[PDB]
């Protein structure tokens, strides 16, 4: 806020380092208003919004992960495949299909298509 | 160029084929018809939705038909619909035979 | 167009108004009378719709 | 009459489009112009930021000469007759390495063929003077190359192309292979032509889908760009090759149609394939031994590079106009150099400046081991105007290498100045 | 290439006495059970 006020547009390294912070603590919400606050600044979220939900995952905040890479991927953003198994994998450990489902149309509607190991970890649950 | 071609292309314009040949020709990019069918009323459906006073006697999907041939390069009237200049007026109709 | 009165009641208004008509989701009065009857005959009938997101079974009458 | 890039060059000839047009190549919205570098294609209609894309050429199936890639040789354009011996020269080649023999065969017999569309096309393509490929290149220029690797495989794919000539033509084959390629210099220019023009695309015909190689016309006159306009659709109802503008971006009159080859390529490659050399490209390597190593994102930072390191672009809407330093080859750069990424601990001035001076005096070494400067490389382009093309190619890869050390010594002392702020 | 699953089972079976008391018995505000049929009188 300091440094807003200075009238000076922050780094995007600081707004890396904010998001990280907010992923390892669990605050998906403000998170999101940081990822908001570097569109507006004209700065590139892709990245950002990678690490925050790479972060939340990391944290076992599962859902919060979840749902910010819904509104990410509802937004228009693409995820890389490493992001794709880590919730597919996650959702089916912990039980939750639903997600997992709607993470692989996401993903099957971004381009790349589903593997054994995708259907392998829905139909752990699906038995 | 052949002389005596006018009438054949001025009925083609006014009857309607433009809309065969532009079905022909979208459906020659696509794969499964089935798919674009529901894209194509899924689109006439937004377009419904956004602005439901504008249609009425003007087709959405003629509309969806006419933004898509107009943004791939040909030239075609708004949800081809034309009118006739040689009305002789009010409550007068032309007879098809 | 034949038998489901709510969605025929609709179809009126949707289209003095000018909406789009949506889908028809609940069975027809013909499938209801089977049941009706079918049951009459002691013999049951339930659609059972399973969502595949959850994995639940939801009873439609 | 506002200054174009399409307006410099001159028309092409009425009867290029011609042959095409008559046997249903269609063209919308674009012109083919002429040049001293060759034909290219240009823009004729302001088109601005389309939801789809727009087909610009479409090419049919009838016209273009398509091999298949795996060890079932199957033309689909079927110019080749049952029993003829050139399907045993094509078929007596090593499936997975060299492809462009069999493409040049097929040229070759194209050309033989009559009422082919290739006896009329083969006029406009690019002679042996004209074409810049580096398999029709004298030692002179391979030395001047100042390259030992490039050269080496040039004089080695030389080697290979008067090989396979002396084997597969001898004295006692037939005279329908023998008029094919009298002379080595015209199975040379057929593996140039090959080389230089092949398009690796998948096509599906009827209800096989396949991968193949193609020599396709009207399709390469179009330039290189890493920023392409256009990509290669294929459509198959029509069975035909058709290119389309990219979706979403804005082409403007007088404006160069331009698509990719091989992206994700050293300037190595192309001069070795195509014969070209760009001083923008993003994909550049330059090998640095140096311990020291450069911070990555205080260099992307200050230099406005945004994306992921698999994909790097300008973000010119943070740039507000100004820097234009910034290029494919600062991109470059920062690919190919020393990074180092520790979490979020943040680069120290001294360190960064050590690491910088030790890359500038490593990059001065490296500048020095070339036995040439860029302004002398300069004059002697200059001084030949009108010259044999691969020694202007050569001259021109020189003076690329040359001025991307230069780009990056100077990126690395704007880093170093701009980090202290 | 998920494709999208639609998972529907119409079940058919003998229905027991509970069942068929369920679909017509009902319990009015005052405390009676209504769904017998007693007399042949229709109208």
């Amino acid at each position: 806020r300091r440094e807003l006020s200075e009238g000076l547009r922050p780094l995007h390294e600081t707004f890396l380092a904010l998001v990280r912070l907010f992923g390892a603590k669990g605050l998906a919400t403000r998170g999101l208003e940081i990822l908001a606050a570097m569109e507006k600044l004209k700065y590139d979220i892709r990245q950002a919004w990678l690490v925050l939900v790479e972060e939340l995952v990391r944290s076992n905040h599962l859902e919060d992960a979840n749902k910010v890479f819904l509104k990410g991927a509802e937004g228009g953003l693409r995820a890389t495949d490493e992001i794709y198994d880590l919730l597919i994998e996650q959702d089916c450990k912990v039980g939750d299909h639903s997600n997992a489902l709607t993470i692989a149309y996401e993903m099957e509607a971004a381009g790349r298509m589903a593997t054994t190991f995708h259907f392998n970890c829905l139909l752990s649950v699906q038995a | 160029r052949i002389p005596f071609l006018e009438e054949q292309v001025r009925k083609i314009r006014d009857g309607g084929k433009l809309l065969t040949m532009d079905i022909h020709r979208l459906l020659l990019n696509e794969d499964n018809r089935f798919d674009f069918v529901n894209e194509i009323a899924a689109e006439a459906k937004q377009y419904v939705e956004n602005n439901r006073d504008e249609y009425g006697a003007k087709k959405a999907i003629l509309h969806v038909l006419s933004n898509r041939m107009n943004d791939a390069g040909v030239y075609r009237a708004e949800a081809y619909m034309e009118s006739d200049p040689f009305k002789p007026g009010p409550g007068y109709m032309k007879d098809e035979l | 167009k034949s038998d489901h009165i709510r969605a025929r009641q609709e179809v009126l208004g949707t289209t003095i108004i000018g909406g789009t008509i949506p889908n028809p989701e609940d069975a027809p009065e013909s499938f209801r009378l089977l049941v009706r009857e079918l049951r009459s005959l002691a013999l049951e009938l339930n659609h059972f719709l399973v969502s595949e997101k959850n994995f639940q079974i939801n009873r439609k009458e | 009459p506002h200054d174009t890039p399409a307006s410099q060059l001159e028309l092409a000839d009425p009867d290029f489009y011609k042959i095409g047009y008559v046997r249903s190549f269609r063209a919308y919205g674009i012109e083919f112009r002429e040049g001293p570098d060759g034909y290219g294609v240009f823009a004729s209609r302001d088109v601005e930021p389309l939801r789809r894309a727009r087909v610009i050429m479409e090419i049919p199936l009838e016209l273009m000469l398509t091999i298949s890639k795996k060890l079932p040789w199957m033309f689909f354009p079927d110019i080749i007759p049952v029993g003829h011996p050139i399907f045993d020269i094509i078929n007596s080649t090593n499936p997975e390495t060299d492809s462009d023999l069999r493409l040049a065969c097929l040229l070759l017999y194209a050309f033989d063929c009559k009422d082919n569309f290739w006896q009329l096309y083969g006029d406009f393509l690019p002679s042996d003077d004209e074409c810049t490929s580096f398999l029709l290149a004298t030692e002179e220029d391979l030395l001047e190359l100042q390259d030992e690797k490039l050269a080496s495989t040039m004089r080695e794919q030389q080697q290979r192309a008067l090989e396979f000539w002396e084997k597969n033509w001898h004295s006692a084959v037939p005279l329908k292979i023998k008029r094919l390629a009298r002379d080595p210099e015209r199975f040379i220019w057929a593996m140039c032509i090959a080389q230089s023009r092949s398009i690796n695309l998948q096509m599906r015909i009827g209800a096989l889908v396949q991968d193949a190689n193609l020599l396709v016309p009207y399709a390469d006159m179009m330039n290189h760009s890493f920023q392409p306009n256009c990509f290669f659709h294929w459509r198959f109802k029509d069975r035909m090759l058709e290119v389309m503008i990219n979706a979403g971006q804005r082409i403007r009159k007088g404006d160069e149609m331009t698509v990719d080859y091989m992206a994700g390529q050293k300037n190595n490659f192309f001069m070795q394939r195509y014969g070209f050399s760009s001083p923008v490209n993003p994909w550049d390597v330059i090998h640095f031994t140096g311990d020291a190593k450069i911070h990555l994102d205080t260099f992307l930072s200050v230099f406005n590079i945004s994306g992921l390191p698999g994909e790097y672009y300008h973000n010119s809407r943070l740039s507000n106009d100004g820097d234009s330093f910034v290029d494919g080859a600062i991109i470059a750069a920062a690919r190919t150099l020393p990074t180092w990424s520790d979490g979020d601990l943040p680069p120290i001035p001294s360190l960064e400046r050590k690491a910088v001076k030790e890359l500038q005096e490593e990059c001065h070494q490296m500048l020095a081991e070339f036995p040439t400067t860029s302004d002398e490389d300069q004059k002697i382009l200059d001084s030949m105007p009108d010259c044999r093309r691969t020694l202007e190619a050569a001259i021109k890869y020189r003076l690329h290498r040359k001025l991307l050390i230069e780009k990056v010594i100077q990126a690395l002392d704007i880093y170093q100045d701009r980090i202290l702020f | 290439m998920i494709d999208r699953y639609k998972h529907q089972q119409l079940r058919i079976g003998s229905v027991s006495p509970q069942q068929i008391s369920a679909w017509a018995t009902k319990i009015l505000p005052n405390g009676e059970i209504v769904g017998e049929v007693t007399k042949p009188y229709t109208f």
